[PDB]
């Protein structure tokens, strides 16, 4: 599934 | 985790087994409709060893009711909790082994071994590590008698380095029913002997003596008698199943109490066991429980034990226990009565401390005993079958059907061999 | 957008978002739809969250914490064998630290009135009430249901009655607790449950 | 032996009331 | 009709006709030991039997039950609550 962005 | 393998059979094993899961379902809250009921942590926390999940949220007991007189096994259908187990735990019957052994054992029950062993080695390879059998049998019909030992012969020689468990209801000398006592109860024996772990003995007579004296009840039926034997059920296996400060398994049990491989047959007490119009009058206590065990009229089985002498013997107290109020009050009922256990062995007794009381009890105990007192009873069963055998009597309905001159008087002698052996150790 | 983007949490959040997009719009270079990352929602309100002995307790409670939504039924015989697991992993996270630690809504699946206070009575945790269409809007956002009665939007059945899964700040979904899924791990996954990238800021 | 009902002081009567009284 | 001596008691047979009919059975008891030590309702009370069969001595439950670990292994600040209530020091 689409998966959240990591923290940058 | 650890599991026990259920068996009922006989007409006994069937009603005495129907009260085994009315009361375990009662410990861990199981409403009849399969459900859960009780909202608490260790009620099914330790669950597999009595219950399997059924991807329905339900827990089918692990139990095989089995029989071949299909009308008792139908009045557990029509009687509360019967709708716990399954369909196919239920080995039908139809001719009916009518009080015979050797049609129990020999020719009616074979056709039967292809369903019974397939579904106890069935249940037991679904888990990953068996850890014991457990079973209740009738000695005075056939069903239970002669077609109950069946499985235990397959069962021990195919499953050898497991252990397996029997509640063993024994005639009677002083109430006679079923005529046909003494064959059926030696031909289970000597088959026993050599294919069972530990058997344990209960009599009738001493629970209808309990529920005259200390339960003070003036008639009520069998399921009363039931509620004993089922109280004694949960006790000796509570610890498989509850946690505890001393823990004991079936099979510390067995290595805790049977010293020789021929003699593994045990008495069975519980406390507290005392009626209503007393219970303002009992305010319990450690030592009240036991001297209540040490009764010989507390006793399952009408053996006296003040004629015999205890070998070794185990104490299960359940509950929440100041347990050096347990143990060296332990020893204080073994110095008392220093005439009534062997001298060979220092500390014949066993403390146990299972942490989980029964229902409606702070504490309670439960009594196994190896003991030379069953030699009585064992030796007016010897008196019992050669008054049967003397001259030929009652016996050609097992001869016509393969019996032999040859195998009975090995019944008898090999069972004299074992009173024998209690004889001789007091 | 997560987990689903057929929800009603998820199209009155892509509603909301929207008109106050076009506040700041007609007010100023902004981008129409706003993204993702830009939205920002309340998940209950000020009169939804109700603790055991039935007073209101503000959202505002639930800064530091790990709170999980916990489908459940009273009725449901999985249910009521993984309910004292639940009990048991809830208390001794709480008194296991300075500070309470993991907190779990309850919502429900039951048939009526009497049936939730049956399974209320016991319970020390949070929870919310059926009346409220809070129960119904959240079950279609997580994609929760016993069988196929209402038709979802060409998804499938991701969980089973149970299901306790931990929750995001914005309704995401942070990691998967799997009783009945895929896995199928009957009544251990409790333990899978960490409380450190599963905290609702 | 003659088995009255529950009333009745003969034999026992405390005990032999509550489980099925009478 | 009490006013003339009244001397035959067929008058309080009239209602309880059947003698089944649960009024007059068992209403009165008028030995010594009633009439001398007797509160207001400390003889015809129920006993308290059991709630879980036979086997149950009298209530304890399933919700009395901790086992020894869990009872008293707990955390320790909470116990210094809970004693600070029973005198601690
Ligand atoms: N403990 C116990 N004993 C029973 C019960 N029913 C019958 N018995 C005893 O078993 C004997 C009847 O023989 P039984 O074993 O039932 O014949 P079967 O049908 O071939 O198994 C009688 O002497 C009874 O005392 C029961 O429910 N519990």
């Amino acid at each position: 599934v689409a998966k959240p962005l990591p923290p940058p | 985790m650890r599991e026990i393998v259920h068996v009922q059979g006989g007409q006994c094993g069937n009603q005495i087994g129907a009260k085994f899961w009315e009361v375990i379902s009662d410990e861990h809250g199981i409403d009849p409709t399969g459900t859960y009921c009780g909202d608490s942590d260790l009620q099914l926390e330790r669950i597999n060893v009595f219950y399997n999940e059924a991807t329905g949220g339900r827990f089918v007991p692990r139990a095989i009711l089995m029989d071949l007189e299909p009308g008792t096994m139908d009045s557990v259908r029509a009687g509360p909790f019967g709708q716990l187990f399954r369909p196919d735990n239920f080995v039908f019957g139809q001719t009916g082994a009518g009080n015979n052994w050797a049609k129990g054992h020999y020719t009616e029950g074979a056709e039967l071994i292809d369903s019974v062993l397939d579904v106890v080695r069935k249940e037991a390879e679904g888990c990953d590590c068996l850890q014991g059998f457990q079973i209740t049998h009738s000695l005075g019909g056939g069903t239970g008698s002669g077609m109950g030992t069946l499985l235990i012969s397959k069962v021990r020689e195919e499953y050898p380095d497991r252990i397996m468990e029997t509640f063993s209801v024994f005639p009677s000398p002083k109430v006679s029913d079923t005529v046909v006592e003494p064959y059926n109860a030696t031909l289970s024996v000597h088959q026993l002997v050599e294919n069972a772990d530990e058997v344990q003995v209960i009599d009738n007579e001493a629970l209808y003596d309990i529920c005259f004296r200390t339960l003070k009840l003036t008639t009520p039926t069998y399921g009363d008698l039931n509620h004993l034997v089922s109280a004694a059920m949960s006790g000796v296996t509570c610890c498989l199943r509850f946690p505890g400060q001393l823990n004991s398994d079936l099979r510390k049990l067995a290595v805790n109490l049977i010293p020789f491989p021929r003699l593994h047959f045990f008495l069975i007490g519980f406390a507290p066991l005392t009626s209503r119009g007393s219970q303002q009058y009992r305010a319990l206590s450690v030592p009240e429980l036991t001297q209540q065990m040490f009764d010989a009229k507390n006793m399952m089985c009408a053996s006296d034990p003040r004629h015999g002498r205890y070998l070794t013997a185990s104490a299960m107290f359940r509950g929440r226990m100041s347990t050096k109020e347990v143990d060296e009050q332990m020893l204080n009922v073994q110095n008392k009565n220093s005439s009534y256990f062997v001298e060979w062995i220092p500390n014949n007794m066993k403390s146990s401390v299972c942490d989980i009381p029964p229902k409606g009890l702070k504490m309670s105990v439960t009594f196994v005993g190896n003991s030379t007192a069953i030699q009585e009873m064992f030796k007016r069963v010897s008196d019992q079958f050669t008054a049967m055998f003397r001259r030929k009597a009652f016996l050609h309905w097992y001869t016509g059907e393969g019996m032999d001159e040859m195998e009975f008087t090995e019944a008898e002698s090999n069972m004299n061999d074992l009173v024998s052996e209690y004889q001789q150790y007091q | 957008s997560q987990p689903v983007f057929a929800s009603p949490l998820n199209v009155e959040k892509r509603r909301l978002n929207e008109e106050r997009a076009l506040m700041q719009a007609q007010k100023a270079n902004i981008q129409l739809p706003p993204n993702y990352g830009d939205m920002d929602l309340i998940l209950f309100p000020e009169g939804s969250l109700k603790n055991s002995n039935n007073t209101v307790i503000p959202q505002s409670h639930l800064k530091g914490k790990s709170v999980a939504l916990y489908f459940a039924d009273g009725a449901d015989p999985k249910c009521a064998s993984l309910l004292p697991f639940l009990l048991n992993y809830y208390r001794t996270m709480n008194e296991g630290g300075a500070n309470q630690k993991i907190e779990i809504i309850f919502v429900s699946l039951d048939r009526d009135r009497e049936a939730f206070e049956s399974h209320r009575a016991h319970m020390p945790w949070l929870s919310i009430d059926l009346e409220n269409p809070l129960t119904e809007i959240l079950k279609r956002h997580f994609r929760v249901m016993k069988e196929y009665e209402v038709p979802t939007y060409g998804y499938g059945s991701r969980t089973g009655v149970p299901s306790v899964i931990v929750i995001g700040s914005d309704g995401r979904e942070a990691q998967f607790l799997p009783i009945c899924s895929g896995l199928e791990e009957g009544d251990r996954a409790l333990l899978r449950w960490d409380w450190r990238n599963t905290k609702f800021a | 032996m003659a088995i009255h009902v529950s009333r009745t002081h003969r034999e026992d009567y405390i005990r032999s009331l509550t489980p099925r009284p009478a | 009709r009490l006013d003339a001596h009244n001397d035959q008691k067929l008058t309080s047979w009239r209602i309880p006709h059947p003698l089944y009919t649960e009024l007059p059975q068992g209403s009165k008891y008028e030995t010594h030991y009633r009439q001398s030590y007797d509160y207001e309702d400390w003889a015809r009370r129920p006993v308290r039997l059991s709630k879980y069969g036979l086997l149950g001595h009298d209530d304890s439950g399933a919700e009395s039950w901790t086992t020894e670990t869990r009872s008293e292994y707990e955390p320790p600040r909470l116990r210094r609550d809970q004693l600070k209530a029973a005198g601690q020091w």
